[PDB]
């Protein structure tokens, strides 16, 4: 079945087959480009023959396999968060683990990675950074000292191909080291779990630990401020609190906000002001075109940092 | 043979897109009893 | 062992050996402190392991999810079921790491017997002025 | 069947399966992702067949597990009262039990889990708590030293996940502590039981046992008070007394309390003034829209404040 797989591969063509060989597997690729161009064999009965049986063998191939991994994202998304979609997507990726040593590697925490090969010849690192992702490559650089990060980078830049003999002796070393070690250290509680918990003390506990938070580090502080309140609860604040929050929020910055915000928060945030002012701020949300998220976000972040403010001063409140 | 394969294919097309729609309208109706039941099945399937 | 439980790189320098009497030994010690008496059988006696709550406080915070970040604290603080725990997994890797070197030159098997966390428990010398080796 | 109901799943859509996921266990979810995702499988008639089975096999499912939960809570509201509705659904979730102790430790009491986890690593306490439910958690670090609290809150929002070895280890050694304790303290008696047994005693006892919980905790006092006599009592009140007490209720304040009032109460309070005046409360209940009880629930505190000071300085009765 191969040979005509090849075959029917090549009588597609390039982009075709250059469009299957991206969704198809490495081995499973390497096998069709060396057949095809080695041997190719075609049977005016037998290959016609065999088209047709795999043309009516199932047409369960055409609709799972046309989107399985998109829709479980997308059903992992609107099921329960943005956050808890990320670990579902995680768990996933990681129930297909890696048999060679090095590709386990990259599933490693970054600063676990940098120990362990810390002491390893620099030649043997740069040969397992090409081997690992390069984004775990770039963290476990950064980790590493900078003369080791330039050697290495360096070994890098000019690399001339390994042995196989001795690519395959550290597969097998790197193999015997991870196989044997645990590797799927479960991360539970970040800062989103800390500005839950944090949002349900009291209030004197909650400013005693913030304050001691932002003393420690103040990005940290600072995050778990952020967290503590997103782009979502505006819809619970008062009217009055609202109104008050109008008068320092900027008409360019509050429609970039709300141009992506829910039509419920919207709608809340247009009866504080004007009816003039309301139409016009639904003329301009109308009128304006799709816009990258990353400045809506600042505005957003904006908004939310004034909201804020005005909260702690003492002239807002929520309902 | 070839258009009696091409028929039948397309009836499951049509019926299985209106039984698409038809599921989609009976999880509206009730989500919870769709969950409930795939637990049931795969309770019954050990 | 440690770089494989602990899935970092760690560095032990041995210190110079001490021929000293127990009550020294004993004196010099941190309270509280893990110690665990082992049989180095068919050696007569009960050698002693001792954990510094240092290092124990180091393992714990790696296991479970620590980058070391903060600054380790220790005052009198004693040690939990899991801690307990903890230490035995580490132990295990200990003693199995001592009976391989002795093995070498004596072949000896190494039993851990119990831990405790004070130092009047262990008494495995007959008297405090009698020497050990530490 | 899983791979059917995986299958089913993808075919639905992003939506649908999100929220079937959102209203599915955790085991049922994950199994449910892994599946979809690792192999699909679409047959022209097995899987037709199985779903026509499936859609057959029984009308059951539609209806009880339509409203299974939200019936029982408003039976259970509407029986007896709020107070053992709370006590009814307490006891009906606590029937469902968890099997890892690290959740039990969610129905311990806070105090029992603080003196529990206190002399633990704090490593160990900010695993236990991102595992613990948000507001359990908060309770725990609020009940903590402010220095263990700081230390705890800086591990959570740091944090950077568990050996699988050693969370296997906590729970275990979790599930041999809880499992053996009993855990469902009954809590039969709190100040609404006291309100009703001081309620039902001597007046000089009744002032004695009042005077001493005040000057024990005036908080506490003065919840019993409320408790005492609660917005639902006032037809009770003799019509003389309601007209003393009018004199003394805003206009506003009592159209405010009363809007969400019974009927019958709003017919007795509207005997002791004149008609004219009956009429412009009525026309003002009939005008005024929907507003949250946070406000009422105030406006009714007041008028019950102000009714019993009146009892107390001896210008109103009872009947």
């Amino acid at each position: 079945g191969t040979d005509k797989s090849v075959i029917l591969l090549m009588t597609i063509g390039e982009d075709r087959a250059a469009e299957v060989f991206k969704h198809l597997s490495t081995r499973e690729v390497q096998a069709l480009s060396t057949a095809m161009a080695n041997v190719r064999q075609i049977s005016n009965k037998q290959l016609t023959d065999v088209l047709s049986e795999f043309e009516q063998e199932a047409e369960q191939f055409a609709a799972l396999n046309i989107n399985a991994n998109e829709y479980l994202r997308s059903v992992l998304v609107k099921a329960l968060g943005e956050e808890r979609a990320s670990s579902l997507l995680e768990d996933i990726l990681e129930t297909r683990d890696t048999t060679s040593g090095i590709e386990t590697l990259n599933f490693m925490e970054p600063q676990s990675a940098a120990d362990l090969i810390r002491d390893e010849h620099p030649q043997i690192i740069a040969t397992i950074l090409v081997h690992l992702k390069r984004s775990q490559a770039a963290d476990i650089l950064a980790l590493f000292d900078e003369r080791l990060r330039h050697d290495v980078m360096l070994r890098i830049a000019t690399f001339g191909g390994v042995q196989p003999a001795a690519l395959a002796e550290l597969t097998e070393v790197l193999n015997g080291l991870l196989d044997g070690q645990n590797l799927k250290r479960s991360k539970m509680g970040g800062v989103r779990t800390a500005a839950e918990i944090i949002n349900l003390m009291k209030t004197q506990q909650e400013e005693a630990v913030i304050t001691a938070v932002r003393e420690f580090d103040g990005e940290l502080a600072q995050k778990i401020i952020d967290e503590m309140f997103l782009f979502e609860n505006l819809v619970d604040v008062d009217d009055r609190s609202i109104q008050r929050l109008l008068q320092e929020v900027d008409s360019e910055s509050l429609l970039i906000a709300l141009k992506g915000a829910e039509p419920p928060l919207r709608e809340k945030f247009l009866r504080n002001m004007s009816q003039r002012a309301a139409d016009i701020l639904r003329d301009d949300l109308a009128n304006r075109g799709p816009v990258r998220l990353s400045q809506v976000e600042n505005e957003q972040k904006a908004i939310l940092l004034i909201v804020r403010r005005l909260a702690e001063t003492g002239e807002m409140v929520i309902g | 043979k070839d258009e009696q394969l091409q028929q039948r294919r397309a009836n499951q097309r049509l019926g299985a897109e209106v039984m698409s729609q038809r599921i989609r309208e009976m999880s509206d109706n009730d989500p919870r009893v769709v969950a409930l039941v795939i637990r049931q099945w795969m309770s019954n399937d050990h | 062992g440690l770089f494989n439980l602990l899935r970092r790189s760690p560095d032990i320098t041995v210190g110079a050996i001490r021929i000293q009497p127990y009550h020294e030994f004993a004196r010099n010690l941190p309270v509280p402190t893990n110690l665990n008496l082992i049989h180095l059988k068919p050696l007569r006696g009960t050698g002693l392991v001792v954990f510094s709550p240092s290092l124990v406080f180091i393992a714990v915070d790696n296991l479970f999810g620590g980058d070391g970040r903060f600054p380790t604290k220790v005052e009198g603080r004693e040690f939990t079921h899991t801690e307990q725990r903890v230490i035995n997994r580490m132990l295990k890797l200990a003693l199995e790491g001592y009976s391989d070197a002795w093995k070498a030159i004596n072949p000896l098997e190494v039993e851990y017997v119990r831990s405790e966390m004070q130092v009047k428990f262990t008494n495995i010398t007959t008297s405090p002025n009698d020497i050990v080796v530490n």
